[PDB]
């Protein structure tokens, strides 16, 4: 899935 | 809890060590222990708590998406794909429930300053959002509304009490916009929120020091990244 | 064990899913369950077992080194660094003991073909080597000799029963050479083993198909990488 | 620490 930017560590 | 016998300061110290070692499950357990001492958290401690659980749940979310994709393809081999996706899903839900439990007992109710209260309400919205990503049953609408309600309360406080460049306010708006886009199926609301947030921050950058400017523009770029994909 | 009620084939299937999801602790638990069914493992299953535990112990080793470095600097702040390094060390030792336990009960004794027996004896050497990396007490010499003995038995079989390009033989020699260099403090033995292994494989590449050539040269390049750093 | 090449996943 295309994941959009959210706050903090991009840990997924 | 299993951290009940360790000093609060030692738990914080070990959370920082665990971060350096990339041992995020340990980091989260240490920070849960620190929260359960019952004292409020400082800004640095809140960030340790959030970073720890964000890394743990991030691994679970990525694994869940891999398994969900395999499962969906298999439905276009037995029960094993569904069983294992369910196993990961249940652990992910457990982590979210743990974080929400810490927020409800009793971080939010003791948080009176905007910086702490908005931070915790944003986290509440985030972990309900992660629950919503995997929800399919008769509670999905209620999970979505719980995320919405927490984000909305955080937004209302942030707009009254923080400047438009405040990084907490910016990261909240970023996340609430993503909630709108793909959880609430409100892409227009997401785009409007991201644009307004970006533009109001732009207009306030002139008030900031060089260091605060860097902090705010970093999150502004995330808003822009999403707007570029959405428009 | 907690996997006792799951079918062997379902455990293997779920180990492969866990690998795709980068859930290596799950992958290792599923493969441990598969081993405990008591049947011998196929080549693919042995590789799943090894990949799972290699990823788990790899995270522990990297974390241990970070903490050990911090601890050493602090000795040139209280007991917390030592305590947490010890916690990670104990978990790492537990994983190594688990793997060694599977090899001793009863993978090695049932392994009669060279490909299986060398694979398992190499693993035995590897997990004693990981124990040796963290060992400091009165058993360190015995741990080192256990690693040496397992690697030596694997080497003796591999040289009698496998061609010099066999990837299992190559990876064994690679790892035994690293054992020599930095566990046994025998850098000359390490260099000699790596060179001889590389040169004897080179001379046998002409016998291989394109696909086997790729497999063998990949490991040969690791030998070369080490020789470049060592000479 | 400088880690030398060993077989399999470079997971550390
Ligand atoms: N350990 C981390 N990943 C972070 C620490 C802090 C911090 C906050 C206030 C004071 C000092 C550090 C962040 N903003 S993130
Ligand atoms: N899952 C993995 N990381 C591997 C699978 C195999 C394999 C061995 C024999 C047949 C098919 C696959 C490896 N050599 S590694
Ligand atoms: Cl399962
Ligand atoms: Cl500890
Ligand atoms: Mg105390
Ligand atoms: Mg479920
Ligand atoms: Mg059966
Ligand atoms: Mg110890």
């Amino acid at each position: 899935k295309l994941m959009f930017k959210t706050e903090g560590p991009d840990s997924d | 809890g299993a951290m009940g016998s360790m000093e609060r300061a030692s738990l914080i110290q070990k959370a920082k060590l665990a971060e350096q070692a990339e041992r995020y499950e340990d980091m989260a357990a240490f920070m849960k222990g620190a929260v359960e001492k019952g004292e409020e958290l400082s800004c640095e401690e809140r960030n340790l708590l959030s970073v720890a659980y964000k890394n743990v749940v991030g691994g679970q979310r990525a694994a869940w998406r891999v398994l969900s994709s395999i499962e969906q393809k298999s439905n276009e081999k037995g029960p094993e794909v569904r069983e294992y996706r369910e196993k990961v899903e249940t652990e992910l839900q457990g982590v979210c429930d743990t974080v929400l439990g810490l927020l409800d007992s009793h971080l939010i109710k003791e948080a009176g300053d905007a910086e702490s209260r908005v931070f915790y309400l944003k986290m509440k919205g985030d972990y309900y959002r992660y629950l919503a990503e995997v929800a399919t049953g008769d509670d999905k609408k209620r999970i979505i509304d719980s995320a919405r309600s927490a984000y909305q309360e955080a937004m209302d406080i942030s707009k009254k009490e923080m400047p438009p460049t405040n990084p907490i306010r910016l990261g909240l708006a970023l996340n609430f916009s993503v909630f709108h886009y793909e959880i609430a199926n409100s892409p227009e609301e997401a785009i409007s929120l991201a644009k307004t947030t970006f533009d109001e921050a732009m207009a306030d950058l002139h008030t900031l020091s060089e260091d605060s400017y860097k902090d705010s523009t970093l999150i502004m770029q995330l808003l822009r990244d999403n707007l570029t994909l959405w428009t």
